[PDB]
RNA sequence: AUGAUGUCAUACUUAUCC
């Protein structure tokens, strides 16, 4: 009465989204069509868990919260800390707070419509895929080269990398400005 | 049989051949299969393919 | 039964404008059952005074999209987007694309890219490679919409109508790479959405009066003509938003519905100001108009002049 | 069961069903009461009565065994009265 | 005629009274029939959608309305 | 007036909604609710979608206050974002025969269903027709 | 109080003991003349320029649409048995008795 | 493993649990054997004994 | 060869500049750079699992040119 | 609500009787149970307001003085277009307090 | 190295309440 997962994956045009719990549904064809939509979002990962999505962060004691630059550039945090130290007033300004709230307003980092909150969502700070020919600033500092990164001197001798065959890096077969020395 | 994202859960080898045949670059490969610009009458008579027009240009 | 028509010239031919019209054969008006399609070609002789049938190339699907693109004709028959060239016997298809979801309902071709509009899915941006004759879709949308008509506002911003009586405007992100090789990687964000309430089928951004500013003039299926005009000043946009917020509390609709609920029927409102609700300030009560002007720190003739200034700048 | 056929009390008499129901109640409950006769009068007062509701009202009234037989005997007599063109059961034609 | 099935009440809880809400034990065919009935009711309620549906077909508005009202009961068949 | 400050509060809600302890998720969720009713119709929906991401995992729990909190949350998010996005998060969960995911996603889907039942029509995806039943609604495919 | 200039522009002001608000628009390459007329039982203004615009208020909202005809030099209101609500407009060496029957505030 | 909270309480880093009073963190020393679970991290840091 | 051992590092380096660092050569599929819990700091030696072996043998050839914090970086097969 | 979770509302048919609030429960909302942003008045059911049941509070159930209203957050969330929210049941509240 | 249950404190919510 219930089809197997291989028969459901062979019949579906997009078999990279089928799960093991979708065979126990009442209509796998409609679920497979709805799961393969263009702008659809998946369900949360707490459907099979037993921690109720809030009991996993028991021993994690990180920073409770961080204030923005528009609030830190007003001097209210230091005055509040001085008042808390005196209790355990300021009257700095009235137009500077309005200027920090209107003119010096910083747009926060929002998220995508499909960017749902994961369980941990703090130890997986993934970011695109900084590949061959493109590096971050600081690691430039450790490397200490003034404005090729010097092991692309040895990418001369030993050859183009097996891992990224399509590679071009400056000065060799790739005829470079700022950070990015290969594409 | 080269593997793929849809053929990850395949176990039998008989289904894998059909999966590799259907996955076979979807169904396109046709950028210039008609462009030939046949002179002849140049109005309603110029039914030729890309390779046919290439052979007609190489011959004359 | 014809569904698409286009009149342009071919790159292989001279300056002779050809009129290509796609038709369908035995189209069911219920189960979408179709037997086949055809594409008739016209000569447009006597400087566009008489049409002569040159050729009639058949098709397997019903063509609902015909648009010129770099000297060739883009023919969309069902879910197959094909680039056909001018031939002596029939239209030779030089390219083909089967990445459409259900069916290609409309096609607007930019000078570099191509924007095809699906039936139930939102429009997607597709780049056509001239070297290999391969069309690649480089952008898509996150929300599906039954699009009926669309118009290119810029090289990356496109506004399309909805069959549910709404109007949407999608803008591509500046970090989107056109040179590429759930559905697509790069998504397009909707910068403007507004439920007009009437079925729109014709959109055109042009100047209605010489000397004024261009506006997004839109038509309706109920015999109505509307126009959308962008705000030139942030202070004027904030004043119009405050006037609309005052009018939504001072003059409710007579049908018992909410203005925000009417504007958010299909999609939520984003950067849209209904001028028809602001036009009721002259028809409402004088005491309520004076209270709204005191809340806006102005005069009721000043508010009437500010409402008439945008109409004089953008309309006839 | 026997309580699935639709019947109608408007095409049947009421005075001829009182003695059979009284005998069934005297056989089931042992003695003669006034609540069971009133329940039997209320069950036949409607022009379109409910056999399942009457069985539930009399399905547990006794113990759950004599009430089913009483409902099966009252449904067949009402069916024989409604099927006849006169509107009387078979026990009224002889006497 | 012992049925032993008296869906009456328990503790003044649940007792679904709305139509089209659904439950956790709802089948796929029942949900599809409820979605089709809701789509038919939305087509019959919206005037612009009914006009756009009747302009495409060669039928009139009242005939399409009677056809949509007649197709509301048992649209699929097996619940 | 929250048409502005939404942004300011957004990352902090990120930090709070990401759970140190349940009360964070709860209260922060209530914040998402009242924000979501307040900002309605002004065009800020994007960041509310981002926050909805982090809201979404909290769906599962038996604690009454956090589950009813999350309910209020997703209701306000329903009206603000519009149903289409909601439903696009609620589709796959329906199916699940597991005695949990179906209970919940059907509870949600009901909450989304009662209100705005009129506007849902467009967003039900295409579902292919089987043997005994025709699951394609062809009316939407009539083309002039 | 409406006032037409020698250029293709005109400036109006309210009627009060002091001059209040002002408005202006490009009516042009023609001297803007002002003529009073009776439109729909109300006092309306008839302009004489390259385009003949007729200004009339409609539910506390002004509405001025041009005429779909040739330009005239002078105009005056007319009222007779054959023409109950019309306008006698003087053209270039020609006299024309016209009337605005259909509401010409919308797109004709 | 003893860490102070921001409200006048203790929190165990190795046991990854909360402590209500000062006696609670002082009773998770003989108990809460997270020290025996550090042998896997010690073997991962150094392959030799 | 799929994995390499990497010695002689400074704790300001983390798993990220290794990620970025060795994918400059070829992608690190699995990264391992111990975090020591007790004093909360890194000893600076690494283990890298790649897609297959060819990646990692080229990695033996090219790989030991990296210099982390002015200082030398050990890469050998494992 | 947040104070009484076991209380059940009436949810009957809406009539023409305007709801009222007691002096001890003045200003409190019925659904949202808030004190700010009143937008819509409260309407009572016909059976809920008859004889001695008229002029009584909806939430408190005592002597109503001022008319009750619904919150704007409940009005925008379409929580005010439901049935009459008259407090019918009274459980785990003001029962053991009478003994002390 | 999660999770399991169970004796047993500790915080938190319900605008809880004389």
């Amino acid at each position: 009465n219930r089809f197997t997962v291989a028969e459901l994956k062979q019949l579906v045009a997009r078999p990279d989204v089928v799960e093991m719990h979708d065979v126990t549904a009442q209509d796998p064809k409609l679920l497979v069509h709805l799961k393969a939509t263009r702008n659809s979002v998946p369900v949360p990962r707490h459907w099979c868990f037993k921690r109720k999505y809030l009991q996993g962060k028991r021993g994690i004691e990180k920073p409770p919260f961080e204030l923005p630059d528009f609030i830190k550039r007003t001097g209210i945090q230091e005055m509040r800390e001085a008042l808390q130290e005196k209790e355990e007033k300021i009257d700095i300004d009235y137009q500077k707070l309005h200027d920090a709230f209107f003119k010096w307003q910083t747009k926060p980092k929002l998220t995508i419509h499909g960017d749902l909150y994961y369980e941990g969502k703090e130890f997986e700070t993934r970011l695109k895929e900084k590949k061959p020919g493109d590096l971050s600033d600081e690691l430039r500092i450790s490397l200490g080269m003034p404005v090729p990164p010097p092991w692309l001197i040895a990418m001369q001798r030993y050859g183009p990398p097996p891992s990224y065959p399509n590679l071009k890096i400056p000065g060799l077969n790739s005829p470079l400005y700022g950070d990015v020395f290969g594409t | 049989i080269p593997n793929t994202a849809h053929f990850a859960n395949v176990t039998q080898i008989e289904d894998a051949v059909s999966l590799w045949a259907k996955l076979k670059l979807q169904k396109a490969s046709e950028r210039w299969q008609p462009d030939t610009e046949e002179e002849y009458e140049d109005s309603s008579g110029n039914v030729v393919n890309k390779k046919t027009y290439e052979d007609l240009k190489r011959q004359g | 039964a014809a569904f698409s028509v286009a009149v342009c010239r071919f790159s292989n031919t001279g300056e002779d404008w050809y009129v290509l019209v796609g038709v369908a054969k035995d189209l069911i008006l219920n189960p979408r059952s179709v037997a086949g399609g055809f594409v008739y070609t016209y000569k447009l002789v006597n400087n566009g005074e008489k049409l002569e049938f040159l050729h009639k190339t058949p098709v397997e699907e019903v063509p609902a999209a015909i648009a010129p693109f770099q000297g060739r004709v883009l023919i969309g028959v069902g879910k197959l987007l094909r680039v056909y060239d001018l031939g002596k016997k029939k239209l030779l298809r030089k390219c083909e694309n089967k990445h459409i979801a259900n069916y290609i309902s409309g096609i607007q071709t930019i000078g570099h890219r191509v924007i095809v509009s699906d039936v139930q899915e939102s429009f997607i941006w597709v780049r056509y490679k001239r070297n290999e004759n391969q069309l690649i879709i480089f952008a898509d949308d996150t929300y599906p919409r039954w699009v009926t008509t669309a118009s290119l506002l810029d090289y990356d911003t496109v506004a399309g109508a909805d069959k549910f009586g709404n109007i949407c405007v999608v803008r591509l992100p500046p970090n989107t790479n056109d040179e590429v090789d759930n559905g697509a990687s790069q998504k397009a964000e909707v910068i403007m959405n507004y439920h007009v309430g009437e079925t729109v089928l014709s959109l055109q951004k042009t100047t209605l009066i010489p000397g004024g500013s261009e506006s997004l003039v839109y038509t309706t299926l109920s015999g109505g003509i509307g126009i959308l005009v962008p705000f030139t000043s942030h202070e004027d946009h904030d004043f119009f938003q405050h006037v609309e917020m005052h009018l939504r509390s001072e003059h409710p609709p007579l049908c018992g519905r909410d203005h925000l609920s009417f504007r958010s029927y299909y999609f939520p409102v984003k950067n849209v100001i209904d001028g028809d609700l602001c036009e009721q300030f002259n028809s409402m009560e004088p005491n309520k108009q004076k209270n709204v002007s005191e809340e806006l720190d102005r005069t009721p003739p000043e508010v009437s002049k500010k409402l008439e200034d945008i109409r004089t700048r953008y309309a006839f | 069961e026997c309580l699935e056929k639709k019947v109608d009390m408007s095409k049947v008499n009421l005075e001829v069903i009182k003695p059979w129901i009284t005998k069934r109640v005297t056989e089931i409950l042992g003695f003669e009461d006034d609540v069971v006769i009133e329940f039997i009068f209320n069950q036949l007062e409607v022009k379109n009565p409910d056999s399942k509701m009457m069985q539930i009202n009399l399905t547990g009234f006794l113990n759950g065994k004599n009430a089913r037989e009483f409902m099966g005997e009252l449904w067949p007599l009402l069916l024989s009265a409604q099927e006849n063109i006169a509107g009387i059961p078979s026990a009224f034609l002889e006497l | 005629m012992t049925d032993r099935y008296t869906i009456h009440s328990q503790l003044e809880h649940l007792q679904s009274k709305y139509i089209g809400t659904g439950h956790a034990d709802t089948t796929k065919w029942e949900w599809l029939v409820n979605q089709h009935r809701d789509s038919y009711c939305s087509y019959m309620g919206h005037f612009d959608l009914l006009n756009y549906f009747a302009i495409a077909e060669n039928e009139s508005k009242a005939r399409v309305r009677f056809n949509l009202m007649e197709k509301m009961l048992q649209p699929c068949g097996p619940p | 007036m929250g048409k502005d400050y939404i942004y300011a509060v957004t990352p902090l809600l990120e930090d709070a909604l990401m759970d140190r302890d349940l009360v964070h998720r709860q209260t922060a969720s209530a914040v998402v609710q009242h924000m979501s009713l307040g900002v309605y119709g002004f065009g800020c929906e994007d960041s509310l979608n981002h926050l909805l991401n982090y809201v979404w995992p909290n769906v599962f729990e038996t604690s009454p206050h956090v589950i009813q909190a999350v309910m209020g949350a997703l209701e306000g998010l329903r009206v603000a974002i519009g149903p289409c996005r909601m439903l696009q998060y609620c589709l796959q969960g329906l199916f699940h025969p597991a005695r949990k995911v179906r209970d919940v996603y059907w509870k949600i889907y009901n909450s989304i269903y009662i209100g705005s039942q009129d506007a849902l029509i467009a967003h039900y995806p295409r579902i292919y027709n089987d043997d005994k039943n025709t699951y394609i609604r062809y009316e939407l495919d009539y083309i002039l | 109080l409406n006032i037409g200039l020698q250029n293709g522009v005109l400036l109006r002001t309210v009627l009060d003991p002091v001059t209040g608000d002002l408005s202006d628009t490009r009516t042009g390459s023609r001297p803007v003349k002002l003529f009073r007329v009776r439109m729909q039982g109300q006092e309306a203004v008839l302009a004489m320029s390259s385009r003949s615009w007729l200004s009339y208020s409609y539910q506390s909202r002004f509405h001025l649409t041009p005429l779909s005809y040739e330009t005239l030099e002078f105009a005056s209101g007319f009222a007779s048995e054959q023409c109950p609500e019309g306008i006698v407009a003087i053209s270039t060496n020609t006299l024309r008795i016209l009337a605005l029957e259909k509401l010409g505030a919308v797109f004709n | 493993y003893f860490m102070k909270n921001h409200l006048g309480s203790y929190e165990c880093k190795l046991c990854l649990t909360l402590h209500n009073n000062e006696g609670s963190y002082l009773a998770h020393t003989q108990g809460k054997k997270h020290q025996t679970n550090l042998a896997r991290r010690a073997a991962k840091e150094a392959k030799e004994a | 060869d799929a994995t390499v051992y990497v010695g002689g590092l400074d704790e300001k380096v983390s798993e990220p500049l290794l990620w970025e660092l060795f994918l400059q050569a070829g992608p690190v599929v699995n990264t391992h750079m111990p975090k020591d819990r007790v004093t909360g700091q890194h000893q600076g030696y690494g283990f890298v699992e790649f897609l297959s072996e060819e990646d990692a043998d080229y990695a033996i050839k090219i790989m030991n040119m990296i210099k982390l914090y002015g200082k030398p970086i050990r890469v050998n097969k494992a | 609500a947040k104070h009484h979770p076991d209380l059940i509302f009436c949810r009957k048919q809406a009539g023409v009787a305007i709801g009222r609030l007691c002096e001890k429960c003045d200003g409190k909302c019925v659904i949202c149970d808030s004190y700010v942003r009143p937008c819509t008045l409260v309407r009572i059911c016909d059976e809920c307001n008859y004889g001695s049941y008229q002029g009584r509070c909806v939430i408190c159930g005592g002597p109503g003085v001022s008319d009750a209203y619904y919150c704007k957050e409940c009005t925008i969330q379409e929580k005010d277009r439901d049935g009459c929210p008259k407090i019918v049941n009274l459980g785990s509240s003001k029962t053991d307090l009478f003994y002390e």
